[PDB]
């Protein structure tokens, strides 16, 4: 009856496993010793390779081998775009639902498979659940998965049903960003608080930038944004066209190894990877052996250099990020923390593009500019993981019914409210916070007074200013005198009312 | 103890919807079945 737990993070682009350790929540490695799984599956002679192994075989074995199929579930043929899949093997119409052609059966006679996107993400999901059954020594029976905003409930059930097409059990569908958050405020060494936090998750296919709002611990999500141009694969092709156009020059008269398909299968795979070595080093070298016309190509290349070609592309990320704040009618001023996820924020210069965007009071959390930083891959499996492993207990009605309903009756105050104090305005109730909550903070007698507060911005050059709305109530306590604080309590109510209480010393 | 009761601007609050994560909304979500 009871139930084995992980985080599963599933992405076009790498997937992984985590599972929960009663202290800490922990990343599972598969049996390659891949932490960051690549989703891909391909076959060869029969036998199943999924993860790096399918990866490899992108250059002598395309036809038979899927690859970036999560934005292709519960998908109209027409909205998919297979620039990405003409690699490896091609998706194809069957009416409403996408299929792919692959040679999965042993014997050459056979006819190959038309298998659905559904039934391929089955497929994988099977093996990634299955590694980390083998690492846990226990079959798992269920995960929290993590999921994108923008993808309709037409790809959610998708996802449900070929997760209980491959006997996995679903707690909850959590999004990407949120589990971001989450899997930084659930460690000891944060410290929950009010903050408004922007999730930049930058990965291979895509890039999605979110601004939430955290108040008492918990995140309410003000604006998100989408970008399919500015991600990884770009990056990929900085480096393909830069060691591309020095094999030429190197080796006059050959074939450009972009125009053959094996050839630029090998330098999709070695960029990467020479891209990743950049993340961690500040010179990595670039080769393949038998690049085209039986030459191998040898090179390197060092971190200031790639960082110049890259400009471009780096650029892009900066106006995603500025285009989503101010998709929130906010100011960089406003944010105080940006939680960088995905596999390209392991990149140092795009911490360093940020810390220049925002304000020095801004924190900026990335290994490269912050001691307390996260590993940016682990975060969502690591939100996952916690997720899973706090509802494991509670049953399917419970979750199903308390997730439409509780979560969208709350409204939130528009302005900020807190005591006045001049000879200012000091915020107790950050604005945007969930009804109901309750905060507090600390020669003559003092004299309580709850306003409204907004913040405005004034260019003299530009700094938060905190404008004074309508009174709410007033309040003095008359015998204190020269004591130093002041304790003010301040409880706002599901119909509106403000209520104030008076004991502070 | 001196306790004053104040009405929020009808327009102070508008309808958003919430992330169902995190032990916080989890805790939060007792309550809101318990009414
Ligand atoms: N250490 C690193 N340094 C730089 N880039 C990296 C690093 N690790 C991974 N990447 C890149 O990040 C991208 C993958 O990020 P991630 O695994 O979060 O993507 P995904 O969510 O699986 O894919 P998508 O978001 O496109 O569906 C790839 O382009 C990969 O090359
Ligand atoms: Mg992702």
């Amino acid at each position: 009856g009871e139930r084995v737990v992980i985080g599963i993070t599933f992405g076009n682009s790498n997937s992984s496993i985590a599972h929960t350790v009663d202290d800490k929540a922990e990343v599972i490695a598969n049996e390659d010793g891949d932490r960051q799984i690549p989703t891909i599956l391909s076959y060869v002679d029969g036998d199943e390779y999924y993860g790096q192994q399918a990866k490899n075989f992108l250059v002598r074995n395309p036809k038979n081998t899927v690859a970036y199929f999560r934005d292709i579930l519960g998908q109209d043929f027409k909205s998919v775009d297979p620039t990405h899949n003409h690699a490896s093997a091609h998706p194809q119409e069957a009416g409403d639902n996408v299929v792919f052609t692959i040679k999965d059966k042993a014997e050459e006679d056979a006819e190959p498979s038309t298998l659905t996107v559904s039934e391929i993400a089955t497929r994988y999901l099977r093996r990634l659940v299955g590694a980390a059954s083998e690492y846990l020594g226990k079959k798992v029976t269920s995960a929290v998965i993590t999921i994108p905003t923008n993808f309709t409930e037409k790809q959610k059930a998708a996802l449900i049903a070929a997760a209980a097409a491959a006997d996995l059990e679903v707690l909850q569908l959590i999004s990407e960003p949120a589990a971001a958050v989450l899997a930084y405020d659930a460690r000891p060494e944060a410290t929950i608080s009010d903050k408004i936090i922007v999730v930049a998750d930058l990965g291979g296919s895509r890039s999605d930038v979110t601004v939430l709002a955290s108040r008492s611990g918990m995140y309410t999500i003000l604006a998100t944004v989408h970008d399919y141009e500015y991600h990884g694969i770009a990056l990929d092709k900085v480096l393909i066209d830069h060691f591309s156009k020095e094999f030429l020059k190197k080796n006059p008269g050959a074939k450009d190894p972009r125009e053959n398909p094996r050839s630029l299968a090998k330098l999709r795979l070695e960029a990467e990877s020479t891209k990743r070595a950049l993340s961690r080093s500040t010179n990595a070298s670039f080769s393949v052996e038998s690049l085209i016309d039986g030459l191998d190509f040898a090179s390197t290349i060092n971190r200031l250099r790639y960082e110049t070609i890259a400009r471009t592309v780096f650029e892009g990320f900066n106006r995603l990020v500025e285009s989503a704040v101010k998709k929130a009618g906010l100011d960089p001023l406003d944010v105080d923390e940006v939680i960088m996820s995905g596999g390209t924020s392991n990149t140092p210069r795009i911490a360093a593009n940020f810390r220049y965007i925002f304000p020095e009071s801004t924190r900026i959390l990335a290994p490269s500019t912050d001691p307390s930083a996260l590993n940016p891959s682990e975060l969502q499996a690591r939100g996952a993981a916690l997720q899973a492993s706090l509802i494991q207990e509670f049953e399917t009605e419970d979750i199903e019914q308390s997730t439409h309903a509780a979560v969208t009756t709350m409204p939130h105050v528009t302005n900020a409210i807190g005591v006045v104090s001049v000879s200012k305005f000091v915020p107790i109730i950050a604005p945007e916070t969930a009804v109901p909550a309750r905060r507090t903070v600390h020669g003559g007698d003092v004299l309580v007074k709850v306003v409204e507060g907004s913040t405005h911005i004034n260019v003299i050059k530009r700094e938060k200013v905190w404008k004074i709305g309508s009174t709410l109530a007033e309040a003095a306590v008359r015998g204190v005198k020269k004591g130093a604080k002041v304790e003010v309590t301040i409880n706002v109510n599901t119909d509106l009312t403000v209520i104030v209480t008076a004991r502070e010393v | 103890d001196f306790k004053a009761i104040g009405k929020l601007t009808q327009e102070g609050s508008s309808m958003r919807t919430l992330e169902p994560v995190g032990p916080h909304f989890l805790a939060h979500a007792r309550r809101v079945r318990h009414k």
